[PDB]
């Protein structure tokens, strides 16, 4: 009936009810806890004491069998008067000890736990605290149970009228919580039962990986690639470089993002407080909530981003100006000054640097200016992947390509030399290419990467001045034209995908 | 009559019936005197030829480093015609390690255009004296034919920054090395050394 | 909480378990590569070992439970001669070495004859500036019996000799002895397993004495926070740069070039000189860190 909800108690029984008013984008988990269980678990292999000297603190090392005995007799050892402080060391009890009394002295070590069957009388067996390392001294298969060394100075000082009282332990204690994964709405809550609907993070960190991660969370969702007991790590953009240190502590709830390595770009949220790495830049935290995260191993996270992504490429001109302006931000403009204009560049790109400086320029372009694309994603994976990465388009709705040779109807763009790997053959033509056709050279040719457009058809050679096995078309330009053959070589046309 | 503390490897040997030291590893005998470099970590150079060999100057009273090459076996890839069997060649940590001695022995083997190139490879990033310590009779000349400093014929253009300074011959690998041939290495070390 | 083990893979795809090692927390401490297959001796969290074993067996690798890879253990043999160096001592050596501890060989100047044997302060400080030390002594009773004052620090010890029983007050080994062959037989396999299984046991009960007050950080994470911070650890030529003690840490520099540079280490929020001990060590005037406990 009356449960607790987040810190606001609700009650509605089906989980829809309560996560009603609870922000949350559909497809995530759910996470539900019930609450603690509290096993308390001693074994006290150190074993923990209550004289009226005070409290040392035992520990079992020897097994023998005066581990055995000591296991409940020191129940029996309990409430036992110091017997004796002599040259044999401190003895306390003395109880009945059956443990053989084998006349064999052994050797001991100063302050071992012995429980030497002192005059070899199994009632007389003495719990001999030793404190000076005494060789062949005392009779008993063994008397070596264990080794003191916590509260020394407690039996060293303990005298004959002092007594053992309460041989206390370790009072062992552990702690689990218990935790199960949902994702149902119709259910029926019984009492008092905890639901946790969304996490919220905090970014502050240098701007590249800041704007890396922003962009991984743009749709507030974070999926569940890798899952291990310490984090959890996002792979939309694990072959994206960035070139930023920030190696402090991954502490509980730190956000993460990997910088060089075969995981460059991963995003991690950490569970357990570990250490710093220089391969790690810290990119924020998740402030509260975090239990969402520590209780998911696969699926979807609602998360939330307390600094909103200021990144205005795919909008109009007037929607970045009401936004900037309800952040209170200076504006200016540059390009197209159309409230329909289409922001295609902005100064600073970067989040924490509009943040920090509180103005933007904002350069629209002319509607005749962009070009339309479309991209392959089906036909050539790799090759389209290649081509969004090189252009940019994985973060930005708007790419850039820059012109890098021209010559009457070719058209070639600047290459990336560090996505360009395996760039197999994958779309390779089969009959005369026709015109505005998108193609990147694969690894066959000489100038692999490059990507080249031509307004013509020719049967023989592809976009980029390549035969057809050395090149795999990834997309093609649908609606704008008639402005590559009047850009110069250096300068840059900015693409926009639609599919 | 001294104290003698070594630096022991950080690597286990080879298996549990086997050799005790481990390929590309170093062993700091604290003060750097000699340093013993052996080919391998296998029956052909360690404890049969080498250790033998430490042990004697440890017994003369000079604290001794063992070195055991990475890639120790064959001929370096600069001999005519390239190289055949196995690449021999010396990392720039080995060679850090062996420059901070006073004195290097190395142990080579038989054939003798093998031990010139070897040598040659060896002191072109090896800078201190080191003795060669090999069994067929090669003699102190053919060195300087290929271009390596040598105490008593020099070449006209030196190709190595290091002079061997004695050859000893007759020690066999995979054999126990006799006292004599070890009462030779420490009269050579005591002569080149102060 | 961090388990020591030691994983023996390829090398082929070993860096991406390296990067998961990083990821999940772990550190390298000791990395070997010989020509294909790479050793390496790596301290994770408690809690991933069965991920580790998921991750190191779908490369095909080896994961090695090694009980000493976390102290370091001073061999004194009598004399570096041929007598005690070339066999026995570094069998001895070398199976501590399979275990993961870092051993160093202790040749003592007069640790030779029955009577005439002598132990000196400088060695005898050197000894104790380790975690356990083992002796490895000779084949007569009377001999090491009149030889008592050798095993002379208050350091755990464990004597290996010829004898198979001895009366010494001390932990002692029986059937090694000296001797001029490479230990394989059943029975000195079986004798080096003993003294093993007396170093572990003595080492389990040290380490549970430093449980019961714990330092302020532990060396492993120390060592790694060393080797972030200090840039001149990598050109190190010594064996293990920085070798892990049970209660601290050994950094082979110069300690009069260094000493103010490895104390001025922020490590959390704390510095290192109030809550280590930096001091000369006398093996070859390194560096010797001493960890505090929580206590003070």
């Amino acid at each position: 009936m009356n449960v607790l909800v987040n810190n606001n108690p609700k009650s509605g029984k089906t989980l829809e009810d309560v996560i009603k008013d609870e922000y949350y984008i559909p497809g995530s988990n759910i996470v539900i806890i019930k609450g603690t269980a509290t096993v308390i678990k001693e074994e006290t292999k150190k074993y923990l004491i209550k004289t009226t000297k005070g409290s040392f603190v035992v520990g079992i090392t020897e097994e023998n069998e005066t581990v055995d005995f000591w296991n409940k007799n020191y129940k029996s050892f309990e409430d036992k008067s110091l017997i004796w402080k002599s040259i044999s060391d401190v003895s306390f009890g003395s109880i009945e000890i059956p443990l053989p009394v084998s006349s064999v002295k052994q050797n001991f070590k100063k302050w071992d736990v012995v429980l030497s069957v002192s005059g070899l009388d199994t009632s007389e067996g003495n719990l001999i605290f030793v404190q000076r390392d005494v060789l062949e001294l005392y009779g008993l298969e063994n008397p070596k149970i264990g080794i003191l060394i916590g509260g020394k100075r407690v039996l060293k000082t303990l005298t004959a009228d002092d007594r053992i009282i309460s041989i206390e332990q370790m009072r062992e204690s552990k702690e689990n919580i218990d935790y199960e994964i949902t994702t149902n709405l119709n259910k029926e809550i019984q009492d008092t039962w905890k639901i946790y609907t969304y996490c919220k993070a905090e970014f502050d960190g240098p701007p590249q990986s800041t704007e890396h991660a922003l962009a991984i969370l743009e749709n507030g969702t974070l999926e569940i690639s890798e899952n291990t007991n310490t984090y959890v790590a996002d792979c939309r953009l694990q072959t994206l470089f960035i070139d930023e240190e920030n190696p402090e502590d991954r502490d509980r709830g730190t956000i993460t993002v990997r910088n060089i390595g075969n995981g460059v770009g991963k995003v991690y949220i950490y569970q357990e407080s570990r250490a710093s790495s220089l391969s790690h830049t810290v990119v924020g935290k998740v402030t509260d909530g975090i239990e969402i995260v520590d209780f998911s191993n696969s699926g979807h996270i609602t998360v939330k981003t307390n600094p909103e992504r200021l990144s205005v490429i795919g909008k109009t001109q007037k929607d970045a100006k009401i936004l900037f302006e309800k952040h209170g931000i200076t504006l200016k403009m540059e390009g197209n000054i159309d409230e329909d204009a289409i922001i295609v560049e902005q100064v600073p790109e970067y989040t924490m640097d509009i943040l920090k400086s509180k103005e933007v320029t904002t350069k629209g372009i002319e509607p005749e200016k962009l070009l339309y694309v479309e991209i392959y994603d089906k036909d050539a994976p790799t090759t389209s992947w290649y081509f969004r990465k090189v252009t940019g388009l994985t973060t930005k709705r708007i790419g850039t390509l820059k012109i890098y040779f021209k010559h009457d109807d070719i058209s070639m763009f600047e290459r990336d030399w560090d996505y360009s790997k395996g760039l197999l053959p994958e779309n390779t033509p089969e009959k005369s290419i026709d015109s505005g056709i998108i193609a990147v050279t694969n690894m066959v040719k000489k100038y692999k990467g490059y990507i080249g457009v031509r307004t013509s058809s020719n049967d023989k050679y592809g976009p980029t001045g390549e035969t057809f096995e050395g090149t795999n078309i990834v997309g093609k330009v649908v609606k704008n034209s008639e402005i590559l053959k009047s850009v110069k070589q250096g300068e840059n046309i900015y693409i926009l995908e639609v599919n | 009559r001294k104290e003698q503390i070594v630096d022991c490897r950080a690597v286990m040997g080879l298996g549990e019936g086997g050799g005790l030291a481990q390929r590309g590893t170093f062993a700091e005998g604290l003060r750097n005197d000699v340093v013993v470099v052996a080919m391998s970590p296998g029956r052909r150079h360690i404890t049969k030829p080498v250790c033998e060999i430490t042990y004697g100057i440890r017994e003369a009273g000079i604290q001794t480093s063992v070195l055991v090459l990475d890639a120790g076996g064959g001929i370096p890839s600069d001999a005519p015609q390239g190289s055949l069997g196995s690449t021999f060649g010396l990392k720039p940590e080995e060679a850090k390690q062996v420059n901070r001695h006073k004195l290097c022995v190395i142990h080579f083997g038989n054939v003798k255009s093998h031990i010139i190139y070897k040598a040659r490879l060896f002191l072109k990033y090896v800078d201190i004296p080191t003795i060669i310590v090999c069994q067929t009779p090669v003699d102190m000349e053919d060195f300087a034919a290929i271009g390596i400093k040598t105490k008593n014929v020099m070449p006209l253009e030196s190709k190595t920054e290091g002079k061997i300074v004695e050859i000893i011959t007759g020690v066999i690998r995979g054999e126990s090395a006799p006292q004599k041939k070890i009462d030779e290495i420490i009269e050579s070390i005591k002569k080149h050394l102060g | 909480m961090y388990q020591i083990i030691r994983y023996e893979g390829g090398v082929y795809k070993n860096n991406i378990l390296k990067e998961w090692i990083e990821d999940v927390g772990g550190f390298i401490i000791q990395e070997h590569v010989m020509q294909l297959d790479v050793y390496m001796t790596i301290a994770i969290p408690q809690n991933e070992i069965e991920n580790f074993k998921e991750e190191a067996k779908k490369y095909k690798g080896k994961i090695v439970e090694t009980p000493l890879a976390g102290i370091e253990i001073a061999i004194v043999s009598p004399s570096l001669s041929r007598h005690h160096l070339p066999h026995i001592a570094c069998d001895v050596s070398e199976y501590v070495r399979k275990f993961g501890a870092k051993p160093n060989m202790i040749g003592l100047a007069h640790g030779a004859g029955k009577n005439i044997s002598e132990i000196r302060e400088k060695e005898k400080r050197l000894i104790q500036e380790h975690d356990i030390a083992i002796y490895v002594m000779g084949n007569f009773e009377s001999c090491i019996l009149d030889k008592t004052h050798l095993f002379k620090v208050d350091i755990p010890l464990v004597v290996t000799g010829g004898p198979e029983t001895l009366d010494i007050p001390y932990t002692y080994v029986g059937n090694l002895g000296r001797r001029a062959q490479r230990l394989r037989k059943g029975e000195e396999i079986r004798a080096l397993r003993q003294m093993i299984d007396e170093v572990t046991k003595k080492i389990n009960d040290k380490r549970m004495e430093l449980s019961y007050d714990p330092p302020i950080i532990p060396p492993v994470v120390l060592k790694d926070e060393i080797e972030k911070r200090i840039d001149e650890v990598r050109g190190i030529l010594a064996p293990m740069p920085i070798v892990t003690q049970l209660d601290g840490l050994r950094i082979k520099m110069d300690y009069d070039r260094n000493h103010e540079e490895i104390e001025n280490v922020k490590i959390g929020k704390y510095l290192l000189k109030d809550i280590a001990y930096v001091t000369r060590s006398e093996m070859k005037n390194y560096i010797l860190i001493k960890l505090k406990s929580t206590s003070e």
